[PDB]
């Protein structure tokens, strides 16, 4: 069937920039039936470009798209504060719709430091019979981040649950949780518990530890 | 007003059925076509169905042929999608959608709804396990203290996490859950001032309406593990 | 054999035919009291009235066929009445084929057989017989134009807009709408031209064609009935040969 | 007893299987 | 006596006829021109002049009989005219029923015989009056087919569409709409083809009958004229 | 006086008339390039083009009137051209009476004076002169019917529904809509009958009247042009007196 | 030689003509009847039979020239027919451009001469062909009045109503709508009378011109026929 | 949705003006007539104005002839009522209203709005005086105790009175105000249990947006008038 | 002009009753243009009866109206729990609308006793320089009620502000305030303050008093 | 005194029983 | 200086009282 | 090997440069 091909997968950019995204297809298709769509987070997507030459209603006049044949493209003149989204190119066919694969934008920004904390389990969770040491890592850039566990010097990787977030719309940061879940007795057989983070702006992995000091 | 409401939804065992209903509001409903489009949780779209204005002509893809059924009713302005015999790869978010040009099938799609989730799994109904978190100490008692809440072991989707029934709105970082062993695991934290806490104890509030469970957990400021 | 004589006399009677015509008119006037929505107390009245009229007309048609066996199957009217009584009995026994007993209200048409002797009716029926070949040529010719244009209309506008052109059996109906000049712009082509911007090449010549044919039809009548009447005095020019 | 085809019915004497009580029991077929 | 001859000399003055014709043009013209924001001060004077002109008109219609005693009654003209004189003078001292005063305009038909006075207008009015009865026969004939089709229509489309087929006194009107080729497709038939998908079998032969009444009508006129 | 001879020669010239006809056609074809909405750069082009054409046609009309003073005021065409140039100059000086310089595009009508010698045009113009008295009788008669029915329509339906009948000067317009059979049920009477349930006594006979008149008009033509042509062979029956 | 006489005997067999006529009825009938839920398995066979019937048809059209060498070219018939033979055989090995294959139906006009074969149908076709040019003159004449009215319309109603008077290539279409008496009041004029209250002065004389084109058209036909 | 919103409103000195706007939502607005109807504070209606569908025909009563002006705009679906030179007897609640039959003036009125108040007075803008109330004692300390709030001295209308920002909804009796000396006087009370008070002190909350005044007053449980 | 006339002014009724209300006018008026309207408290009124014979949409089927000429009437078959409102009859005329005067219903009920309290002024009001003694009278039936003031035996009526309420939709009662406003020094020249109520079910006017006992 | 039929009336001289004062007293009948 | 009637104008040379600068100053009247 | 013009093709035997595999290789031109 008529199937699409997008490029690139991802792209990040600084504001005030003229970038270009593409869309292609395996057969020559007329320019009067090809559309674009925009999707934010938690939003049902909205119509954005009709007929590969015209803006929709309410669209700012800084966007344009062009192309023909098997090559279609969109051009951003100057990147704004709210244009981190995911974009789609649509095509009509014999009797069946066809969508692309999505291409997502990110705001590049200067680096920062992760706000890192480590939390022991609650007492009611210990009376329940389990334990989960939770290392929060909030408000950092970029998306890539790595953590390690250290329990009495031993590096344990059994029971690690890692979860990232979306890029922030307030200060363009990231957040992440690392949860190490054990039972009660396995948590009570050791003294130290440590989450360490490896950030790209310092060669020393930062250490957040706690012991059995009234624990 | 031009709006679309999308009822139904939820969890069905593999082999069941579900009948979804879209109700439109405001335009002349008897002069458009209409279409259903789904989205996987891997952020990808996939066309499902469409229907013309009257109700005599339908269309389907190859992969769901002879199984899904679409119907209209103009005299009550309603849209029915009747399903049967689901599979594993249909756990998705569904959307009702209006076409662009009048009297037309196969153009753009100018106005969508807001999605209704349908999940296929053979699991059971579970109640969440919610616990607060507190740090051990503070190096030179720094002001930027963090308080967190852990919601482990709940099924099925959704869940709602607030602090003091939605009091604060800044410094909180809600996280996506992970589905392990037919249970979701989720965590959250919020950074406040060490003069506010313990002087103002905040409360993690968790709503799990799939099992109808309302949990309220406050943070205990470093209860020591001692016993004389 | 004097009972056959009785049937021949009393059945073939002007009083009998007059009575049955007034009975058919009373059938029609009782049948046309229906109004909707209904209290349903009228409904059991109406079914019983239908039953009584149907049985009386069945006794009628049996007495009319008893007098001859092979002189029947001759006029179309008696076969037509047999079809009407047969469909009414089929509705009477079997379950809901309602709306197939509704053919029965045509027998008021029998009133035409009463008025053959009217002198005024003869002029219009001689008019109506004097038109038939032109209309029966025009119908076939226009049918051929429809069969030419409809397939082209299905191939052109078929993928999109299926409700109006998705088969032949509706392309006929849409072109019959567009011929008699109802809503062909504001309800047909103005949504067509938003998608297919060259649709006005198809529908605009077509209109010319059918409009042209229709005017010729009218004026053909206006010369033909004029052409024979002059002949009715042309022989008097033969009478003017002596003058 | 359910009423048979070509027999008069009412609200209390219902018909047998496959019929309609349209003032008398009538067999149905599409 | 001689005064009878005098009143015959006065009533045959066509200047009086032109005067009463222009006068009653004005009389009809009065209450039409009124702006419906009604100031009701000169509307009182409109009612006064209404009374005055009806009074002068009644003086005319009773003054007529002094000249022609019986020969005025023999004319089919000035008969319906005299009837509407009477129905105009009903309004003066009776209860408020409208739909009867408003007929006061119709006697502009008097200038029809002024239309008869024009030698150029001699042709077409005679062409109409000589051709009325052959049209009247056709009118009765197609009234019979309306009456045979309406009863057939009500029993099929009476349930579930009561608003424009629900009874005979509205099925007649809806089918008269469908005859004159106005909005039959987008307003009548296609909202029925979503419930009864074989409806066109009843409507397309109908247009094959009552619209090809128009062809033998032309034959009746061309044979007559 | 040889310059008057020069004007008589060179002004009354076939090349001059041909040049001015091609110039009027170029006026029309430059005037018909307007499209809306406009970039306004075309607007200052268009005003200057209007100015240049207006001045050239003014020089034209001055040279055409210089050759005779009292032989003017004779044909309607020269008076009509004077009115056109006068209205265009009134637009040229004074402020916005835009839409009163739009009468100027009728001078392409002058092309008819070129084609008097065409043999095909003579048949249709002899046809068009052979229709006029019937139409000019029908217009006055139908105007009298409108003046009868309109006042009755204003008195009946005047208080409620004012937008369609609140004066005479719109009752004319609504009855002209209803005559030509557009939306008279679905857009006029179906809202009328919800309030005044006896409105169908008024509009239903009226339609008959105008429809009747129209058919008579057509067939009157079809007998009249048929009636004279037979006379063109009736004299040959006089030629058949010897036979 | 003698084989030339043989092929003249074969091509004048009218059974072959009836066969190719019914064959191409079927050939047009194929891709019309297709249900747009397209199973695309027998659609492949439809394309195959499309190719086969165009091939047999091309064998006919080139086999024609062996009998008539120049006299085939002299006929105005089989000329546009031969042109559409060529435009039909374009489709076989070229790029996908539609609007040219779909003309393949038009040669059902061949049975028009079968219409010529009927003695009863002799009258009306001659009545049309003898009367075309007097209609053609009227067509050119009223094309000139469309062209004179469209330019006058665009400059008055171009601003503030760009969607159906905004340019000449749409003002022509809108005024062609207004000529054929369809929805001119409720759809065109009255939405203009809320902005320019004197609009009827431009539209009511227009219907007094292009609708009373219909009266002299009847004169041209009645003089001709 | 079919709704009507009715903007504007407020206080104007005698001799001023005000321009009101009604905006309709949902029906085909270009096919009805429309009308304004007012109501006195003595609970009585009085017809004000009407207008047809197009905008060329208007109507008025006798008493306001040549002073009020009504206008429409279909392309933005809006209704304008322009006023000038008010009087004392026009302090009223105004309503936007749709007629019943299509294309029609002078029938029924099937669908109304929700009223906008217009007041004519030559007074000034005042801030309210809000005070709580407490009883002196209780005979055998009965449980059904009453707590009240008094709002004296505010202008102009409206005002809003709640208890603990709208916590309780039973036992409260809000009262109509009286306009004396260009100031409104209003009072309220609520009956609770004598175990709830003074153990849970409630707070009278008064919102006076005409002067933009937010007053929060809690009840003091019988402060004695003594001074050693 | 065409002016209306209603009757009665007021009427009260017990549930389960067939009552009848009237409307009349000074000229004969056709029955195809005459309407009814219903108004609750704080509600923009709603259409209720079209054409004096037909209910509107959503109306319960227990109501009917009839009449002709110059006499029109509505009949309630059985009175319900929510039918205490105010009713209107509408008429159309030459070119001007015309409304009635309103007729109001009340639920009759068994008698009760007024919950009566008296409140001294606040201390902040006394520092402001004024005083207002407030006697509340809540939850009573019927509407008619009378109060008196007694200050050291003297009956004072200078500064009395009385305010009634609407009939309750919860238990069909009434509420009322009586405010006696004085200055500071005038309030401090006397000892006793008394509000007394006269209810129709007891011949003794009930007394609510307070003195200067720490006041 | 109430004014009689076919006599001029005004707002103060009312008609007698069964009449309307439409600027003069007029008897009514349906 | 404001430009007079029947004189060419532009955006910077405005007209005098009662005129429009439609590429030259034009007096107005209704 | 890519298939030549006027030769039958399928999904696996593709055409050469400048052609479409519409069940057989077809040269294209606008």
């Amino acid at each position: 069937e008529i199937v699409l091909t997008q490029s690139p997968a991802l792209m990040a950019a600084s504001p005030g920039e003229k970038v270009t995204i593409t869309c292609s297809v395996s057969l020559s298709i007329s320019s009067s039936n090809l559309f674009w769509y925009q999707q934010k987070s938690e939003t049902s997507p909205k119509p954005w470009i009709y007929g590969t030459s015209k803006l929709a209603s309410g669209v700012p006049v800084r966007f344009s798209g062009s192309g023909s044949g098997t090559s279609y493209s969109l051009t951003i003149s100057s990147m704004e504060a709210e244009d981190a989204a995911t974009y789609y190119c649509q095509q009509w066919s014999s009797h069946s719709f066809t969508f692309g694969g999505g291409t997502k934008l990110e705001i590049k920004r200067a680096d920062a430091a992760p706000t890192v904390s480590i939390f022991p389990p609650s007492s009611e969770q210990l009376t329940s019979g389990g334990a989960s040491v939770v290392c929060f890592l909030n408000n950092f850039y970029p998306k890539d981040i790595n953590v390690k566990w250290k329990i009495d010097g031993s590096e344990r990787q059994n029971g690690v649950l890692n979860s990232w977030t979306d890029q922030d719309s307030k200060d363009s940061t990231y957040s992440m949780s690392s949860t190490l879940t054990l039972t009660k007795d396995e948590y009570e057989r050791h003294n130290s518990y440590t989450c360490e983070a490896t950030h790209k702006t310092s060669t020393s992995p930062i250490v957040k530890s706690f012991n059995r000091n009234e624990c | 007003e031009v709006q679309l409401v999308e009822s139904g939804g939820g969890l069905v065992k593999p082999g069941g059925s579900l009948k979804l209903s879209c109700a439109a509001s405001g335009f002349t409903f008897s002069n458009y076509a209409m279409s259903w489009v789904r989205q996987t949780p891997e952020k990808r779209l996939e066309w499902v169905a469409t229907i013309s204005n009257g109700g005599r002509y339908t269309y389907y893809p190859d992969s769901v042929k002879g199984r899904f059924t679409i119907s209209r009713d103009n005299a009550k302005n309603s849209l029915y999608l009747q399903m049967s015999s689901l599979r594993s790869e249909d756990t998705a978010m569904y959307y009702c959608a209006r076409h662009l040009y009048r009297y037309d099938v196969g153009g753009a799609l100018d106005y969508w709804g807001q999605g209704t989730s349908v999940t296929v799994s053979s699991a059971k109904t579970t109640a969440p396990s919610v616990y607060p978190l507190a740090p051990v100490c503070g190096d030179t008692t720094g002001s930027s203290v963090t308080l967190g809440c852990l919601v482990k072991g709940y099924f099925p989707e959704p869940v709602t996490l607030t602090w003091n029934s939605g009091s604060l709105s800044s410094g909180v970082h809600t996280f996506p859950a992970v589905l392990q062993s037919d249970l979701y695991t989720l965590s959250s934290s919020v950074t406040v001032t060490s003069s506010t806490w313990p002087s103002q104890s905040i409360t993690c509030n968790v709503a799990h309406p799939a099992s109808s469970t309302k949990v309220d957990k406050k943070i205990e400021p470093r209860g020591p593990t001692i016993k004389p | 054999s004097h009972m056959y004589l009785r049937i021949t006399n009393i059945v073939e009677s002007s009083f009998f035919t007059k009575f049955i015509i007034y009975l058919i008119v009373l059938n029609t006037l009782f049948m046309a009291m229906e109004h909707h929505p209904m209290t349903e107390e009228f409904k059991n009245v109406l079914a019983i009235g239908n039953l009584v009229f149907t049985g009386i007309f069945a006794i009628e048609i049996i007495l009319r066929i008893y007098v001859h066996r092979i002189s029947f199957f001759k006029d179309p009217w008696s076969l037509f009445d047999s079809l009407i009584v047969t469909l009414s009995l089929v509705e009477l026994f079997l379950a809901d084929v309602e709306g197939l007993s509704v053919l029965r209200s045509f027998r008021l048409l029998r009133v035409f057989r009463l008025v053959t002797a009217v002198p005024q009716m003869r002029k219009i029926v001689s008019a109506l017989i004097s038109v038939i070949p032109g209309m029966l040529s025009v119908i076939a010719l226009m049918t051929l134009f429809f069969y030419i244009f409809a397939i082209m209309a299905t191939q052109l506008f078929g993928e999109r807009f299926p409700e109006w052109f998705g088969t032949l059996g509706e392309s006929f109906y849409t072109l019959f709408q567009v011929m008699t000049l109802e809503s062909w712009s504001m309800g047909i082509v103005r949504p067509l031209m938003e998608v297919y911007p060259y649709a006005w090449v198809f529908f605009i010549p077509f209109i010319f064609v059918v409009t042209f044919v229709m005017i010729n039809l009218v004026v053909a009548i206006c010369v033909d009935a004029m052409a024979i009447l002059n002949q009715k005095e042309e022989q008097h020019i033969i009478d003017e040969v002596q003058s | 007893y359910c009423q048979k085809w070509m027999w008069t019915c009412d609200s209390e004497r219902k018909c047998c299987e496959g019929m309609v009580c349209r003032l008398w029991c009538k067999k149905k077929l599409w």
